[PDB]
């Protein structure tokens, strides 16, 4: 299938699970970057560019739902949520320990707009992709159709 | 409970898939999961036999279980899920070896031998937990090596 020309950034603590996820990334050729910790993801994504994010909650420095929270603040403080183009919010991810309604609000309330639990599926992943990066690629791209 | 087959295929197909261009990769993961359990277990057992911090123990478990999950070993996430909750004073019991290898459905695999503070008591589970581990990631280096057709 065709897949968004969107940057994405997948945030997770163990390096063998990062080869996962960037294989994946990598074999449709989407441009990423890796992140460690949630510190990390929060100064990349100072960087720009950023479309999507997966970010697990459970981070060594800088948990993601902080990390999230600092995202989303920052996002408001730039007027982010024709003089400028509006540059549209960052996608955030998350993964999560189990399927459970707890789990999902604590990423919803984070400001996460989806959530994916762990250990990732990858069909799982390639959905997410798609369901989010085709609306931001695409004009009027109904992924709840 | 603990799972009864040590490799879920769902799971490691999908990465071995994407071994066409890649060659070898998913080799590469096992390969490179090997010395992240083998340094991981020594980081175990070098809190067991000198300074205690469950904490640590609870994130030894947790760093290990995220991969051993990713790449399909239920049976080694699932230890380190029960090291995670003793270290965390959730879990009392771990049960013995005999008992967690009568779990399997293919029984022909185990041919071979198995090698006072308020902490005490779930150090000891830890520690009973963390050779079980190390059986459980032998049973999985074997299982490994025969669909790798590779020693390891």
């Amino acid at each position: 299938k065709v897949f968004p020309k969107i940057n994405v950034l997948i945030v997770e603590d163990n390096v063998i699970n990062q080869a996962i996820l960037g294989s994946f990334l990598r074999k449709h050729k989407i441009s990423y970057k890796l992140a460690k910790n949630g510190q990390e993801a929060v100064n990349i994504w100072k960087e720009g560019g950023l479309h999507l994010i997966f970010m697990d909650l459970q981070l060594p420095v800088l948990s993601g739902i902080e990390a999230a929270k600092q995202i989303r603040d920052f996002e408001k403080q730039n007027g982010i949520g024709s003089k400028r183009f509006s540059q549209a919010p960052v996608i955030i991810v998350a993964l999560t320990a189990s399927n459970s309604q707890m789990d999902k609000r604590k990423a919803l309330l984070s400001g996460c707009n989806d959530y994916l639990t762990k250990p990732v599926n990858l069909h799982a992943l390639s959905k997410k992709i798609t369901e989010w990066g085709c609306m931001q690629a695409l004009i009027d791209f109904d992924s709840w159709k | 409970t603990i799972p009864s087959e040590i490799i879920n295929w769902t799971i490691l197909n999908e990465i071995i898939s994407m071994d066409d261009d890649d060659s070898d990769f998913s080799k590469g993961l096992i390969i490179q999961f090997i010395d992240q359990a083998q340094t991981t277990f020594a980081q175990m057992q070098r809190q067991l036999d000198g300074e205690k911090n469950l904490t640590e123990l609870d994130n030894l478990g947790h760093f290990l279980k995220g991969s051993s999950a990713a790449l399909g070993l239920q049976r080694i996430a699932w230890v380190c899920e029960r090291i995670q909750n003793l270290g965390r004073k959730m879990e009392h019991f771990f049960p013995n070896k005999t008992e967690l290898v009568n779990t399997l459905s293919d029984k022909s695999i185990i041919n071979g031998i198995n090698i006072k503070d308020e902490n005490s008591i779930y150090l000891i589970l830890i520690a009973k937990a963390l050779n079980q581990s190390r059986l459980e990631f032998k049973l999985a280096r074997i299982e490994l090596s025969k669909y790798y057709n590779t020693n390891l």
